[PDB]
């Protein structure tokens, strides 16, 4: 049922700023009230 | 491929090897030993495992 999508009007690229969403919790540890790096 | 023979090779006999790779100091463990548990007595200087 797969088929190439027709009317694929090419569009210019879009950009944005990452701001302040780029991290996670590196480990399974409850370090609290700490400034760990 | 190598010529696996019953006894003609004499040496170079097949070796079934299995390698285990544990991972420690992580999320709560799924595999542990056969040791059993006890109570959780509090407010006392006790050893814990
Ligand atoms: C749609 O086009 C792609 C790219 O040429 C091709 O690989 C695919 O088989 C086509 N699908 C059909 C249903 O013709």
């Amino acid at each position: 049922q797969c088929v190439n999508l027709t009317t694929r009007t090419q569009l210019p690229p879009a950009y944005t700023n990452s701001f302040t969403r780029g991290v996670y919790y590196p480990d399974k540890v409850f370090r609290s009230s700490v400034l760990h790096s | 491929s190598y010529g696996f023979q019953p006894t003609n090779g004499v040496g170079y006999q097949p070796y079934r090897v299995v390698v285990l790779s544990f991972e420690l100091l992580h999320a709560p463990a799924t595999v542990c030993g056969p040791k059993k548990s006890t109570n959780l007595v509090k407010n006392k200087c006790v050893n814990f495992n």
